[PDB]
């Protein structure tokens, strides 16, 4: 047996990351990098086809990371913020 | 017409128009005139077919998920777009329970639309109706089926269960009326 020499993931189990559900693009980034966040807030505008799903805040924290910028496509199971 | 007709579609006007052959009542229309019609529209399907559905065969199982046969090639083309395509079968089934889930409601656009949405997403997450019956799980619900929950598109009759929509919208909640005696007409000078 030879070799022939010719985007991050998220969890749904223990921590509140922040995962894809429907897989399409992203229209709109409201959440920057350090920024304060309350309950149910918007955070991330996302897009399918006759579908739109705008991402809230399931705790109250501050902001880690984001993981998408704007235009960018994603798929189901991907990491977009980290919150604790 | 007979070559746009069947399946998900209405009645062949064409074999409607024989089937009355010597019963009380006839079909009034032209005969040649609507074969005529149907071999045109033969051919011209044919320039379609990339968007012709995944049914060839009539199915009894649709009194099971009374799924509009005008939703049918619309929410096909949905499922193959959201990477379900082959996975349609799961979304027939599911839609029937997202059905019995909001307490036997009608199935029209947008209500189809909603259960159309609501199916789909739990697909996608291999959601369950007690994935959120003792658990009530914050999800980020699609539009439409968070928006039935506010009333956007009216009051069901049977209602939604007083607990079952609480979890699905936690913080500003649901409106009464019909939405059109608060919303404010639109300035259409604005517009122009
Ligand atoms: C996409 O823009 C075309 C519209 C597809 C949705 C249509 S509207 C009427 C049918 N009912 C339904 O729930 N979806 C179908």
């Amino acid at each position: 047996y030879i070799k022939d020499e010719n985007k991050p993931k998220a969890d749904k189990s223990n921590p509140s990351h922040i995962g894809a559900q429907m897989p399409g693009s992203v229209t709109e980034v409201k959440v920057s990098v350090g920024e304060t966040v309350k309950a149910n807030q918007p955070l991330l505008i996302t897009e399918a086809m006759k579908m739109e799903t705008t991402i809230q805040a399931p705790f109250d924290g501050v902001i880690k990371q984001v993981t998408v910028n704007n235009g960018d496509t994603i798929a189901t199971g991907d990491l977009l913020i980290e919150i604790e | 017409v007979a070559s746009m007709s069947g399946l998900t579609s209405q009645p062949s006007a064409n074999s409607l128009y024989y089937a009355l052959n010597g019963f009380p009542r006839h079909l009034r229309t032209d005969i040649e005139g609507m074969e005529s019609l149907s071999h045109y529209w033969s051919t011209v399907r044919t320039y379609y077919s990339d968007f012709e559905s995944d049914i060839k065969s009539p199915n009894t199982e649709i009194y099971q998920h009374e799924m509009p046969g005008g939703q049918y090639s619309n929410l096909s083309q949905q499922a193959k777009s959201l990477g379900l395509g082959e996975r349609f079968d799961e979304v027939k089934d599911m839609y029937r329970r997202v059905n019995f889930l909001f307490g036997d409601i009608v199935k029209v656009a947008p209500s189809s639309k909603v259960v159309g949405d609501m199916a789909l997403y739990m697909v996608q997450n291999d959601l369950d109706e007690q994935s959120v019956i003792t658990d009530g799980y914050k999800l980020d619900f699609p539009e439409s089926v968070v928006s039935f929950f506010k009333g956007e598109i009216g009051q069901p009759v049977n209602g939604f269960n007083k607990d079952l929509q609480a979890v699905i919208l936690k913080g500003q909640e649901a409106l009464t009326a019909r939405p059109g005696e608060y919303l404010e007409p639109v300035d259409f000078e604005k517009v122009r």
